[PDB]
RNA sequence: UGUUACUUUGAAGAAAUUAGAGUGCUCAAAGCAAGCCUACGCUCUGUAUACAUUAGCAUGGGAUAACAUUAUAGGA
RNA sequence: GAAACUGCGAAUGGCUCAUUAAAUCAGUUAUAGUUUGUUUGAUGGUUACUCGGAUAACCGUAGUAAUUCUAGAGCUAAUACGUGCACCCCGAAAGGGAUGCAUUUAUUAGAUAGCGAUGAUUCAUGAUAACUCGACGGAUCGCACGGCCGCCGGCGACGCAUCAUUCAAAUUUCUGCCCUAUCAACUUUCGAUGGUAGGAUAGUGGCCUACCAUGGUGGUGACGGGUGACGGAGAAUUAGGGUUCGAUUCCGGAGAGGGAGCCUGAGAAACGGCUA
């Protein structure tokens, strides 16, 4: 090519969007934004497709155009902003308001929350350095940079980020003990404690996670996302709480379901 | 000296003509002779911290870094000027037949002056930055033959 | 390098012999 | 125009590597800016990949240089290029280039060090002036030179990419280098 | 505003740090104790 | 801290296709839908999972096998 | 609210498989080796009650067989164009110089085990001496009207600069490709392999120049030749192993009758752009 990519083919759109393959050639195209194309929700898929308040692509645009949307407490327009993990969606109208958070599936889930919860969201810090001026700052993997940081928070923390005021209003330290969530490849939406940290010069990290049941599973470093101290969480998880049952186990459930449903 | 170029040969950042002393200073500053350590565990030899070569290619003394794939292999050629064929010995699999035969790879790598190499020798390399043509590696270690 | 390997041979050479001698007085000494 | 692909070179085993595709821009090179020491400055300004600036210096005749052992960098007249070590026709040329020796005007030196040390090469002043001449060293061969008005120099800027000719005075053992190569 | 905002939000920085140097060094303090004993 | 192969487990890995779970498009090839009751709605509805040579990355195993090494020990 | 200026886009998409056999491409790396309109986040010092000259549409004299071929005259706008309010040193401690951001060079700090980060950087970033004839630091627009006694003030739009982020590219590590030896040596004056110093580039690099060295590849098949050869995801048939196919809708690359060259631009060696 000779420049940028201006399309997405249905096919080549990520697979956790769950779009019907013979619905069209083309997919929503993310714009650019606080999250990668390939971690994101765009509003058209949240507003057509999980919410079904809109019907088509046009009638997306007419809800946007009324600034009736708001993502991390401010009002968006565009159709594919990439909204992504931890993300806050507010419909003031409808007085609904979500959370993006992965189901254990590896799916984004809209999870309902509380006018009182839906005032924050977590962070996670990507790096701390001295910026013009030798001033400190930090950015996260939101897009965010935040000045004059608490000298104590370092890369990989998480941070508690006020939606009125802007401001961290607490952070976590990145160690063994706590309450993590999973956030990119095969074991994304699982949560767990991070048990182990495994370090290998020059190559990636692994952090050994183990689930409530004692399900022991692994992953990198750059797909961890701390949730809380010790073992609680600081925001509400779904039903299943990042608990990932077999299929035998889910075909239990169903069968269950089925005889008293 | 090593002063055999046309050009005057020197680290960049270091000043020689300073009318204080570079006693009780860093490497690098107060006209001390600048060396660093690479991580991954490689010790730096005695022969480049207190060497006189300047080789802005090395990686302990010059202004290379090293990342990216460590690989190991024998010295195949060592008659170029600061730089030596390292052959990489591996299997490589028939699948059809469920047998394997003999491959091999000529990689070129720079060597600084801090290490004394012969054919045979085994060495370790690590990736750092086209340094030429063909040159993607510095050599980071050298075992001598029959050691 | 005629000069590198002739210093290495010729220390090399002597501290192998001073290590012989050694090794052969602490052995007459343990006998006793 | 100039490109700095490899599809036009030999393979490493020496076999020829058969077109494939054509010249990209993003490959280009252009042609050599040749600074000449002149009065006529002129530098053109050239626009770069991502709508950048770089500026071709076609003829300059002052630089921006710095005496190291004395911390004290002034704007001098460049009068002569003396020593090149890629190419001994880019010295009769006159040509500014990184790494070139030439002599620059020692006048704007001269009037610092008196004015510092008070040394030709207020009562609060006289003070502080002797104070510092305690501590007060300078080469014998970098003093022979103030004589003549002229200065050694080395060119540390690329004046084909900043439009500039700056550098510093040389000293030390680097000194001793070029005058041995000057000394014929 | 921004220029105030800049200013503001400097001070509460250098009281914040100057506020944590004392514990570095009462924190010290203390702990020195334990090399007598 | 001699270096490897091999083996185990794991991470990373495009989708579509293939295998495969769920689902009565009237069946079917398919599709990714739908279902529940009859309210101003519900099931957080579903849109699983496996496979994926070789090379590379990381744990456990050390039989089999390759290379290297050994006595003027530059030995511990 | 036509027209017209200005702004943006037209570098995506679509089409095709000619060239191309460690090349493309695949998995796997690296950028501490670079650029990146936009999005998102943050950040931009202690005549001015508002400058200047043009031009389109329009208007009216036209030329040519002729084209979104073209000349002259009269008008008038701007977010067009050009301008412009906007600690250290010297020192009779007065006074003066420098004093935003960026640019270029040099000196200096960046510890230890006040003082940040990495597996690893004289790194992030600070201070200092100067430097540049710096498209920088708002002469812009909508809506709403209020509060103080002329002053002050709301919510937006558009635009400039810096860092981070996002969207990406470029180059790049390791391994992997069909037939042919009736192809055994190939490469190196004119770059072949490496070294030093430069030039050029967004940046690494013989990418190019000067000088120096004599290297580099090869029966583990180099080099050359053939392909009715774009590569892969995959397709057909398959007890197992396998054989054959893969122009074509997804991904990557490449081309626009053949070559070459280039402007504009964040991005093109662009072809529903230009020059030969
Ligand atoms: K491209
Ligand atoms: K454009
Ligand atoms: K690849
Ligand atoms: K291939
Ligand atoms: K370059
Ligand atoms: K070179
Ligand atoms: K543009
Ligand atoms: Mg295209
Ligand atoms: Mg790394
Ligand atoms: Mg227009
Ligand atoms: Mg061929
Ligand atoms: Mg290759
Ligand atoms: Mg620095
Ligand atoms: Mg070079
Ligand atoms: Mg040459
Ligand atoms: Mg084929
Ligand atoms: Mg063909
Ligand atoms: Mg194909
Ligand atoms: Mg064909
Ligand atoms: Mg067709
Ligand atoms: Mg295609
Ligand atoms: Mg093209
Ligand atoms: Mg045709
Ligand atoms: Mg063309
Ligand atoms: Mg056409
Ligand atoms: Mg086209």
């Amino acid at each position: 090519a000779r420049g940028l990519k201006k399309h997405l083919k249905r096919l080549n759109a990520p697979k956790h969007w769950m779009l019907d393959k013979l619905g069209g050639a083309f997919a929503p195209k993310p714009s650019s934004g606080p999250h990668k194309s390939r971690e994101c929700l765009p509003l058209v898929i949240i507003l057509r497709n999980r919410l079904k308040y809109a019907l088509t692509y046009r009638e997306v645009i007419s809800i946007l155009m009324q600034r009736q949307v708001m993502v991390d407490g401010k009002v968006r327009t565009d159709k594919t902003y990439p909204a992504g993990f931890m993300d806050v969606v507010t419909i003031p109208k409808t007085n609904e308001s979500f959370r993006l958070l992965y189901d254990t599936k590896g799916r984004f889930r809209l999870h309902s929350l509380r006018d009182e919860e839906a005032k924050f969201k977590l962070c996670k810090v990507r790096s701390v350095q001295f910026g013009q001026k030798g001033i400190p700052y930090l950015n996260t993997y939101d897009g965010r940079t935040i000045r004059y940081p608490d000298p104590l928070i370092k890369a990989n923390d998480t941070i508690k980020l006020d939606l009125d005021s802007n401001k961290i209003v607490d952070f976590i330290k990145f160690d063994v003990g706590n309450v993590v969530m999973v956030t990119g490849g095969r074991n994304r939406g699982r949560v767990g404690i991070l048990k182990n940290r495994e370090k290998h010069k020059g190559s990636f990290e692994t952090v050994h996670i183990q689930d409530s049941q004692g399900h022991e599973f692994a992953t990198r470093l750059g797909n961890v996302f701390t949730l809380g101290k010790g073992s609680k969480p600081w925001v509400s998880l779904p039903k299943g709480k990042g608990i990932k049952l077999s299929i035998i186990e889910e075909a239990r459930k169903r069968m269950a379901a089925q005889s008293a449903t | 000296a090593e002063q055999t170029e046309k050009a005057f040969l020197k680290q960049p950042g270091v000043f020689l003509s300073s009318k204080k002393t570079g006693k009780g200073k860093r490497p690098g500053k107060g006209g001390n002779r600048y060396f660093k350590s690479i991580g991954l565990g490689f010790k730096t030899p005695r022969e480049a911290t207190e060497g006189t070569y300047i080789d802005k290619k090395c990686p302990f003394t010059g202004n290379v870094s090293i990342r990216g794939r460590i690989l190991a292999g024998t010295c195949h050629s060592a008659k170029m000027n600061r730089t030596i064929i390292v052959r990489r010995n591996y299997l490589h699999y028939v699948k059809k037949y469920q047998r394997y035969e003999k491959r091999h790879s000529n990689i070129p790598a720079h060597i600084s002056p801090c290490f004394r190499v012969k054919e045979g020798d085994h060495v370790t390399i690590g990736q750092c930055r086209p340094l030429s043509k063909t040159v993607r590696f510095n050599v980071l270690k050298v075992i001598p033959a029959g050691s | 390098e005629k000069a590198r390997e002739k210093t290495l041979s010729d220390q090399f050479e002597a501290r192998r012999a001073k290590n012989k001698a050694s090794r052969e007085r602490k052995f007459a000494r343990r006998k006793k | 125009g100039i490109s700095r692909d490899s599809m036009h070179k030999r393979r490493a085993t020496g076999g020829k590597k058969k077109s494939w595709r054509k010249k990209r821009k993003y490959e280009l090179g252009r042609q050599p800016a040749n600074t000449k020491i002149s009065s006529n400055k002129t530098v053109r300004r050239i626009r770069v990949r991502g709508g950048n600036v770089k500026w071709r210096a076609l003829r300059l005749d002052t630089g921006n240089f710095s005496w190291g052992s004395e911390a004290v960098t002034r704007k001098t007249r460049i009068l002569d290029v003396v020593y090149n070590a890629s190419n001994n026709e880019l010295v009769r040329t006159q040509t500014l280039v990184k790494s070139a020796i030439v002599q620059v005007d020692a006048a704007p030196f001269k009037q610092w060090y008196l004015q510092h040390y008070g040394i030709d090469i207020s009562n609060h002043v006289v003070r502080k002036i002797e104070n510092r001449q305690a501590d007060r060293k300078l080469d014998s061969h970098l003093e022979e030179q103030f004589a003549s008005g002229r200065l050694l120099a080395c060119i540390s800027s690329r004046p084909g990419q900043c439009g500039r000719a700056d550098g510093y005075i040389l000293e030390g053992k680097e000194l001793e280098f070029y005058m041995k190569k000057l000394q014929k | 505003k921004r220029i105030a905002k800049a200013k503001s939000e400097a001070a509460d920085y250098q009281k914040l740090l100057a506020s944590r140097l004392k514990e570095q060094r009462e924190r010290r303090s203390e702990s020195l104790a334990k090399k007598r004993s």
